[PDB]
């Protein structure tokens, strides 16, 4: 009566609960804006307000325009420039030939504002902002955020051309 | 190549197929290097080197 | 017994789809075989590869009759069953008689109260390589079924233009030595299975001077059976025609035993295609 | 439980089934007694068992017969094979064994197609 | 007899039709696709 | 089938040929039969059914 | 035993009471489970097997290829072990070098052919079958649990007569034969 | 009218006398197929590594 076919009581590994590699064992879904329209993006309405990045300081100082007045230029309206602390610290972080650079966008009439994350991915700063307000255009020249930004909608992209600068998803420029 | 026997053959067909595999590979996945710790790889190369 | 034949079908049958699934890695392989004889640029996928590379010993160690004939091709001269259809015709009867001359090796049976699986499964049980089954109409034969018995291939034939050897005339007796055989035309992959059956068919190592000579030619798809003797003259030598003639044409071909119905089709004379008359062979 | 047993007789092409079990001493096939099966002159041939053996040990028991399939001697043969054997295997089961042998030994000495059949396979050269 | 010299004939037929065909095109397809792909070079170079 | 043809011989004289049916499927026309007049047999690609009709394109 | 914290952890990388690098990833133990074999000697004495073996191809390996030697003597052993039942295709003899293992001859075993044939129902069952002594190899039973099977008895596998469970099975069907007290 | 089969060949005397010359020429050349009967010092090291082979193999057979 001895319970036949009786076996040694060894350890799974597919089965316990010891084994740190075995330890690891109402939805939601985002609203479309109510500021955007299909493509339309009904609110923005002058002033503006842009964000500045990295690779536009590098292709302004390259090119010698000077900040508001070119935006004034471009833009055609009033505008106010901002930059975050996560772009500011990336100029840093690219350093002392660019110090000159990073004098020129240490400006008081760039206010700037203030983010909070680790890391200093100006990029995702840049994206989450955007994707978080519908409200802030954005310059820049570098190209994949350049593609990331033309696939969100509604939301003017901002860089230069030449010796001015250019828009390129506004329905009023003009 | 007949009386080519043993390690000598082994290790002439690993190196006929890595050269005639490197004129149009992608050079990773032609050459991966063998895993070794960090200390002992190091050791070892320090070694060579000298 | 009868198990041991079930798995071993069973087995075939996987063996064919791993030989499937290989025929794209023998062609790999034999081109890295050409890449190591000569120095070449070695292509994209086979060049990424890790396992072909590291294995590639064993394979360049590595490395024709068809697989269900394979073991006994020329060893045990086959032996062979003619048995007629199902309440015999006399005409019927006469040609089966003659068809089991023109074989060697071979036993003729006739056949009431039988059921197809019960002879078969004697058959096998009896222990016997090929069988040969004979439909007609009206006296005139007209169809012919083939099998190979451990769970071989079955070939049908029709079969049109017979006159029996006693119509020809009353001559006398056939002289049974280990005939010859001579194929003409034949190009396709299903040429060569029914050149493989029907040499199989035949009886296996004759001599080098044997007189007597039975001819295989494909004449438009149809093909014809003749059979002679021959004897060498100086300058022509002269054959003489004895043994029925007949014109025979393939329409179906199954990969199991006649008493299946429903094995694996590997051949299929279609008929209503639009370009059924276009093709040969097809 | 009803102390019982169960078998099969078989000739070319046809099934006769035979319940043995512990009883008043009657048979009975198809639902109708045994004076009453149909050829008439094979109803010897189907006695033929009882009549090599004897009476009582079939006075003690129970037959229930039922056949399917075949033709008229087919049948008949069935019926004679499965009574011998469902009479041996309740002899075997329920009482002794030298009495099974003792059967067994008379039967086969009269004719072996009582205690095994032939199914007639061919034989070809 | 008549049957099989009707089929002969229209076999031979669309044979005939087929090869007309893919000569024709093959042709002009070799012949005219140099010059396109000559005056490519040229309009590059242009 | 049956009233394509009125004779044996007339049959016999268009033997061997193809037939469509109008639902789209083929078949050729093979021999005559002898208790009826006209009647001839065939061999389609697919079951017939009834309710079809056998057409034969000629020029 | 603690799930012990930032600091410590990082203080005690390496190291681990439950499995070691020695253990590999409890093979062993993880094979008999899914096999439901009895001892730890049976799988370290297939591994023997399995060794012995694949040095064997390493060493034809080592010879030139072109030497019928060679090429006869892997030939018999693809025979050999085609026969034995441990790997499957006889072609590769790249699988003879890497298709070799000790799941393969442990399935090769009794219990698992009859969780093959489908005569027990799964493997555990077929193993408390076999212990009890119902089943039995052509002309005689067998009683050690660990019988090693290839091809030409696999077809003489079979439950014993006058077994309750032949005399279930062909109760079931409608089919006991008492004549044979099956 | 549109036909669909190849018709059964008409056996005639020029086609026989086709086959005839077909078997006559093969038999004046004698190539007539059949299925006959299937039919059935190195080196220091290399005689060392053979040794050790075989002797290890008849150890694990
Ligand atoms: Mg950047
Ligand atoms: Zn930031």
């Amino acid at each position: 009566t001895r319970k036949f076919g009786l076996v040694k009581r060894t350890l799974n590994t597919k089965k316990d609960q010891r084994l740190k590699k075995n330890q690891e064992n109402t939805r939601n879904i985002p609203q479309v804006s109510s500021a955007l329209f299909f493509q339309y993006n009904q609110a923005i309405k002058p002033p503006y307000q842009v964000l500045i990045d990295t690779n536009f300081i590098n292709f302004s100082i390259q090119k010698k325009v000077d900040i508001v007045r070119g935006m004034m230029d471009c833009l055609l309206a009033k505008c106010n420039p901002l930059i975050t602390d996560c772009v500011m610290a990336e100029l840093e972080k690219l350093g002392p030939k660019y110090r000159i650079a990073l004098k020129l966008a240490r400006d008081p009439r760039i206010k700037r504002l203030s983010c909070s994350h680790k890391g200093t991915y100006a990029d995702d700063c840049l994206v989450h902002r955007v994707l978080q307000h519908k409200c802030y255009i954005v310059a820049t020249n570098d190209a994949g955020l350049k593609q990331r930004i033309r696939k969100i909608p509604g939301i003017p992209l901002m860089s230069v051309g030449g010796h001015a600068y250019v828009i390129e998803k506004l329905p009023d420029v003009f | 190549d007949d009386q080519v026997i043993g390690k000598a053959r082994s290790r002439t067909l690993e190196m006929r197929l890595n050269r005639l595999s490197r004129v149009n590979g992608h050079q990773d996945k032609i050459n991966k290097l063998e895993k070794v710790p960090m200390h002992i790889r190091r050791g070892m190369i320090d070694k060579h080197v000298k | 017994m009868l198990r041991r034949q079930a798995r071993e079908r069973r087995e075939y049958l996987y063996r064919k789809a791993q030989e499937l699934q290989d025929s794209q890695l023998q062609q790999k392989r034999q081109i890295i075989k050409q890449a190591l004889a000569q120095g070449k640029p070695l292509p994209k996928e086979l060049a990424e590869d890790e396992s072909l590379q590291k294995d590639f010993r064993y394979d360049q160690s590595l490395k024709q009759v068809d697989d269900e004939y394979a073991a006994t091709s020329g060893i045990m001269d086959p032996r062979i069953i003619v048995t007629t259809s199902r309440d015999p015709s006399t005409r019927l009867s006469q040609f089966a008689k003659e068809i089991k001359l023109l074989f060697p090796n071979a036993v003729r049976l006739n056949r009431g109260n039988y059921v197809m699986p019960n002879l078969v499964d004697a058959c096998k049980k009896s222990g016997t390589t090929d069988l040969v089954v004979l439909h007609e109409h009206r006296g005139v034969p007209t169809s012919l079924t083939i099998s190979h018995f451990p769970h071989g291939p079955t070939a049908q034939f029709s079969l049109h233009n017979v006159v029996m050897r006693h119509d020809i005339i009353n001559a006398g007796n056939q002289s049974e030595v280990n005939p010859h055989l001579i194929f003409d035309n034949f190009t396709t992959a299903l040429g060569k299975r029914v050149v493989c059956i029907l040499k199989h068919l035949f009886n296996a190592g004759p001599k080098k001077d044997s007189e007597r000579v039975i001819t295989f030619a494909n004449r438009g798809d149809f093909i014809s059976v003749r059979q002679h003797v021959y004897v060498r003259t100086r300058e022509g030598v002269e054959i003489a025609e004895v043994g029925p003639r007949f014109e025979m044409r393939l329409f179906e071909l199954r990969l199991g035993t006649l008493e299946n119905k429903d094995a694996d089709v590997e051949w299929q004379l279609r008929r209503f295609i639009r370009t059924a008359n276009k093709k040969d062979y097809l | 439980a009803v102390p019982s047993v169960q078998t099969f007789g078989k000739k070319k092409s046809a099934t006769a089934v035979a319940h043995v079990k512990a009883g008043k001493g009657l048979i009975k096939v198809n639902g109708s007694p045994i004076t009453l099966v149909e050829p008439e002159i094979l109803r010897f041939k189907v006695y033929e068992p009882l009549l090599l053996v004897g009476l009582d040990k079939f006075s003690n028991i129970d037959i229930r017969v039922r056949v399917t399939g075949g033709g008229h001697v087919s049948q008949v043969y069935a019926i004679r094979q499965a009574i011998a054997k469902g009479l041996v295997a309740y002899h075997q089961k329920y009482v002794d064994e030298q009495s099974k042998n003792e059967l067994k030994k008379a039967f086969t000495s009269y004719d072996r197609t009582l205690l095994i059949a032939d199914s007639r396979r061919p034989e070809p050269k | 007899f008549e049957a099989r010299q009707r089929i002969e004939e229209k076999n031979k037929e669309s044979s005939d039709y087929h090869a007309k065909m893919a000569h024709i095109v093959n042709t002009i397809n070799t012949e005219e696709g140099a010059e396109k792909n000559k005056y490519e070079r040229e309009r590059k170079l242009r | 089938i049956k009233d394509m043809f009125s004779s044996a011989m007339e049959v016999a004289r268009f033997e061997g040929a193809q037939i469509k049916t109008v639902s789209g499927i083929r078949g050729e026309i093979k021999r005559a039969l002898s208790k009826p007049e006209g009647h001839y047999r065939a061999a389609f690609e697919d079951k017939i059914l009834m309710s079809d009709i056998v057409i034969l394109r000629s020029w | 035993v603690r799930k012990l914290k930032h600091h410590e952890q990082k203080l005690l990388k390496k190291v681990d009471f439950l499995e070691w690098k020695q253990d590999q990833g409890h093979r062993d133990t993880q094979v008999m489970r899914t096999y439901h074999i009895q001892n730890r000697e049976d799988y370290h004495k297939y591994n023997r097997i399995c060794g012995d073996i694949r040095r064997l191809a390493n060493k034809l390996s080592l010879l030139p290829p072109t030497d019928p030697f060679r090429r006869k003597h892997e030939q018999l052993l693809l025979d050999k072990l085609y026969a034995m039942g441990v790997l499957t295709t006889k072609s590769k003899i790249s699988d003879l070098e890497n298709k070799v293992t000790v799941s393969a001859i442990c399935r090769r075993r009794l219990p698992v052919i009859m969780h093959r044939l489908k005569m027990a129902e799964t493997i555990q069952d077929a193993v408390k079958f076999i212990e009890q002594g119902h089943v039995r190899v052509g002309p005689n039973l067998i009683n050690d649990p660990a019988y090693l099977v290839t091809r030409n008895m696999e077809d003489y596998v079979t439950w014993v007569d006058n077994s309750k469970i032949k005399k279930t099975l062909l109760r079931y069907r409608n089919q006991i034969d008492d004549f044979d007290f099956s | 009218f549109d036909r669909t089969a190849k018709p059964v060949p008409v056996i005639t005397s020029e086609v026989t006398e086709s086959l005839e010359d077909m078997i006559r020429r093969r038999i004046q050349d004698s190539n007539f197929d059949d299925l006959q009967r299937r039919t059935l010092a190195l080196s220091e090291e290399l005689q060392k590594a053979h040794s050790e082979i075989s002797e290890l193999y008849a150890n694990l057979v």
